[PDB]
């Protein structure tokens, strides 16, 4: 599974931020440390639902004009192998598995069973939240849905639970191939003033904090580490100079590729010998 | 630009049988 | 995307929890396990015939930066003196910070020696290591 | 080209099996074996007349990260209290990578020690020590 | 046995390319995780049998203009001496060695055993596919052919096996002179689309990741290592900027001369003395 | 220019030789030996009177990067089970690359220890250690 | 002994690279790896008795015109001092000894002895081919020629031995005073086509090679490391550019001399004293 | 200028010399003295009342670069086997490089151990440890 650092650094900034900036508590929280002045300025500018100025974030080199109130500007940066294994193997599976998906589902009541159903099929089931099912529920997986005994459950008809499982792609059988890779990516905020960039660095802060929690970089991306460079004129050939404060992150993921097998064994030939 | 570092010969340019400085009468 | 047939434990996937309460922060545990294996060699061979289990020991060790509030001391964990006989057994947990289920659990937790530093340049530390009567890894899926 | 003449083991060219299965994300294996050696001193020499072999010893370390699934515990091939005394002996192939052929198998192997690292800045490992009956070399070409 | 990284590299690159390009299927897996508009648009440009795009490779510093909307480029590099054996020796052979060869041979009836035919003569036999001769079988080699008792086997008349071997030079012996060298080549993605160029970085990656499992660089040019340039713009002085992504690979390679002997000891001489 | 009467030995001018086979891709070799001196004090003296030499004990260590073919397990000098005990002893020489001399001769060499390592990032290694009989420097000039 | 690096590389390099380049089965060989095109092109162009194309080595800043087709380009470099012996000490020598010398020398018959004549006096013999002369043979050197037993070796009248020996200067003794330097030399091959200049490279790899089994750097010049630059540019102010790929050579010499001693003891005169 | 009140001895200004040979390539050498002071307590103090020498011991190292000639063992000073019976004792002498005036002597040498290094990327080294019957600082100015 080759991994585009950049691609999934813009899907969870762009909601995240976007979630973050609706509300006004959230941001007050963010900016204790600051001001009245910068901070109730950046709030009136950009915090609410009804903001009038809005920050966008993008790749670096845009072809086209970019709004330098406020952006995130992201760039790749370098990369590095740190770590391997014997005959680069990473892990082996029976069955092809994708992404991981938490859907939310409620129980339903089947005929001898309490179930959820789910919207694709599980290769495997790593979670169901608040349930530690017993040899009694006698939990069993059959495609889509997962299902458990319903009598002594019975009080349960309508369980509003939610589901951590893994997509199924195939039935065949491979061997995962591939190392570790360290990279780093760099990610800086641009303003012609100054303080709308300090206030946009906390953000930043903030919005990386919190995707520590997030599935993906929990499965894919772990040991973040942070460095902020410092504040800089960015350009000095215009009417005013642009401020930023570049970010350098850095990220642990797992480069690999499923090798699959043909090989099955099903018969024996045990015979012997005379001489 | 000279011609230094590689070298060519001049080249094989076909030539004409009329003598030059020809007399005509 | 995210294959979990590759995913591995770190630092930011793990959570050190006692009596519920996640201890804040911790910075590193080992854990040790020893069967005492020995084998049995006869007089007509130099090799080991087998091998046979005879003795279980395994200690576990925490290093944590020393809050100011909620230190090992102060919650009744540790000890300092005669005040150790009154206190009882503990377990520790390891759980997963993405499910919240269970890693490793360790029962009968016995605190074996308490360490802590005092330096001028860098920030404090305490250690303990502890010793258990017996590990667990059940509570899964 | 590739001359197969002075062609060397290498990380990339090798494969740790057991029971079948490639163990994954495997970082390190030693391998030790004492034969014992010892001389025989006569009274009128100061030199060992002969050398005679007394004793085999003979044990495997494996050093891995922590995969989520299929770790060693879950795998039953380690053991973490009691449950060891019902485990039983198990074999550790090294093979080749190209030629699936075998390098070096060691028989009856049976569990020592179990060491596990919990850190913060680097990824979680694990370090199992193992005490085998004898090794071997065969099924070679 | 010199070594020529860059030949080698660009004859694994070029039909493995090809092959990876010809299909969508494998383009699909490697480009999992990058987002729609992307994939698609690099699928339908360079990905399947028909495509009317093509992508090229070839060394630095051609005199000819050169593709730049996809192209894979390369350059030698920096090189050290890591390691060395006692008196710089590496191996020694009985028998002149080329390289090792893989070739698929159907088995053969002879009126004695049952024979593989291969094309050249056979220096050692290192491999049969699935099959482990015992001393019954009396495996023998008799140049070009590999041969086993009729009686016992002869279910297996047919056996479609493959065969792994190395050629055989000369009935000479020597001795190999050499160090290993640990070398560093360059390889760099050229687009003026920088998505293009991230897309085929990641082709690259996963190449180099296949590439593993091939014989030659298994025998000759283990312990590979990987290093990821920042992406920047390789030239301003266009109409439009070119975008290149450099990427740095390692291998270990053991430089050896064969030394050959004449001294060929055939008679002994023991004889005493009388004073 | 080259005076011979300054030369040293180095890694370039030396060679391994067992059994007139060279080894190849071997990497370094440790020698040692240890005649036990010890000294005789008198009542009336805290000097030593005089020294006495009083048993022999010698080790070689060779260390070297494990070949696909030829390995000491393949070539049958090691072993790695009861293999060992008909394995007779062997001569280890050290001899010049220039002009073919012995420069030192181990005689009566016995196995001692076997170590191999098997490791991710770098190529594999393996180490013997051997004890034996005598030394010998003859065969020179 | 004051050691000239520059000098010692130049007369190894050119009759060896002659030879080389003067038989293809060798080339063959060493182009193992590389591409029939390129591999072909520089045997029509350099290789052979008859090669029209002639390859050169010289120094660097010659004030002519030096050809840029194929021509190996060598410059100092950078020394250090790395080691050291107490008082500076390195040896002592009771006679004079210079170069250690090789020679072929038929054995003769004199009346009471077998001999091989040399061309210059004896210092010190260290080996005479496949012979270990014992005590009934009597070794014995006399100025210019060796000598041992007639009667029981008088089957061997005729032997075609060859001689390893040193040279003798003078009978005065001395004191030999130095230290050890770890030199650095550049060597670079230059040519307008790159390929030439990989195959360049190639040959000056193989040659270095062989260079290990030299009586002189087996002496003086022990501890041999290489390391290669990157190919780049040498020049691109001529209408096509000069292509060249540095490589660095490193040595470890004992610079010394000799100290020579006018004391000698031949008389004692143990004498008492009274009182 | 030169003031002699504050002059140091160096490696440059240093001797090592065997029977009048002047050892060839010598890197190092320590020397080492034990006393075996032991004090005297009494009941009635804790403090020891006095000092007294009760066993000397000493012993010399030489770390050397061996030469193609002249090393340790073609000298005869050091030996590899049983003819180490028939070896006398020596003085090592260190002699001033100006003067050639003595600094110590140690009389009464004999051989303790016996080390040799053979590798791949360094010159080769041999180590040879002595132990003395007495030292000397006699003949001075």
């Amino acid at each position: 599974a080759i991994t585009s650092v950049d691609s999934y650094l813009l899907s969870e900034i762009k909601p995240r931020l976007n979630t973050v900036l609706e509300n006004c508590y959230i941001i007050d929280e963010v900016l204790k440390d600051f001001d009245y002045q910068t901070r109730e300025s950046f709030k009136e500018a950009f915090c609410g639902k009804n903001a009038q100025h809005e920050v966008t974030v993008g790749f670096n080199f845009p072809k086209f004009k970019n709004n330098y109130e406020a952006h995130y500007l992201i760039q790749l940066g370098q990369g590095q192998e740190t770590k391997n294994s014997l005959g680069s193997i990473q892990s082996s599976y029976f069955e092809a598995t994708g992404d991981t998906l938490v859907e939310s589902s409620t129980a339903i009541r089947e005929d001898d069973k309490l179930v959820f159903t789910v919207s694709k099929p599980i290769g495997e089931l790593i979670k169901v939240e608040d349930i530690e099912f017993a040899k009694y529920d006698n939990l069993q997986v059959e495609g889509n849905k997962v299902s458990f005994k319903y009598q002594t459950n019975e009080d349960y008809e309508n369980y509003n639970a939610n589901i951590i499982f893994t997509e199924k792609k195939n039935d065949s059988k491979g061997l995962v191939k591939g190392f570790t890779v360290e990279e780093q990516v760099t990610v800086v905020g641009l303003s012609f003033n100054v303080d709308v960039a300090r206030c946009l660095d906390a953000v930043l802060k903030m919005i990386l904090i919190s995707m520590r929690d997030s599935i993906e970089e929990q499965q894919t991306f772990q040991l973040q580490n942070l460095s902020f460079g410092d504040i800089a004129p960015i350009i000095e050939d215009g009417d005013s100079m642009i401020f930023g404060r570049p970010t350098i992150i850095k990220y642990t993921s797992s480069l690999d590729l499923d090798y699959t097998i043909t090989q099955d064994i099903n018969k024996l030939t045990f015979k012997e010998r005379k001489d | 630009k000279r011609e230094d570092v590689i070298v060519l010969q001049d080249p094989y340019k076909v030539n004409d049988g009329i003598e030059e400085d020809l007399e005509i009468q | 995307a995210s294959e979990a047939k590759q995913t591995v434990h770190t630092g930011n996937t793990v959570l050190l929890m006692i009596k519920g309460k996640p201890v804040g922060r911790a910075q590193s545990a080992s854990g040790q396990r020893e069967y005492g294996t020995t084998g049995v060699y006869e007089i007509g061979s130099i090799m080991p015939q087998e091998h046979v289990y005879l003795r279980y020991e395994g200690t576990i060790t925490v290093e944590r930066l020393r809050m100011k509030k909620e230190n090992f001391a102060d919650l009744g964990y540790a000890s300092l003196g005669e005040e150790i006989l009154k206190k009882d057994i503990i377990d520790i947990l390891v759980v997963d910070n993405l499910t919240k289920q269970v890693i490793i659990s360790y029962h009968g937790c016995s605190a074996n020696n308490y360490n802590e530093t005092w330096q001028t340049n860098e920030i404090v530390t305490e250690e303990i290591e502890f010793s258990y009567l017996t590990a667990s890894d059940k509570a899964r899926t």
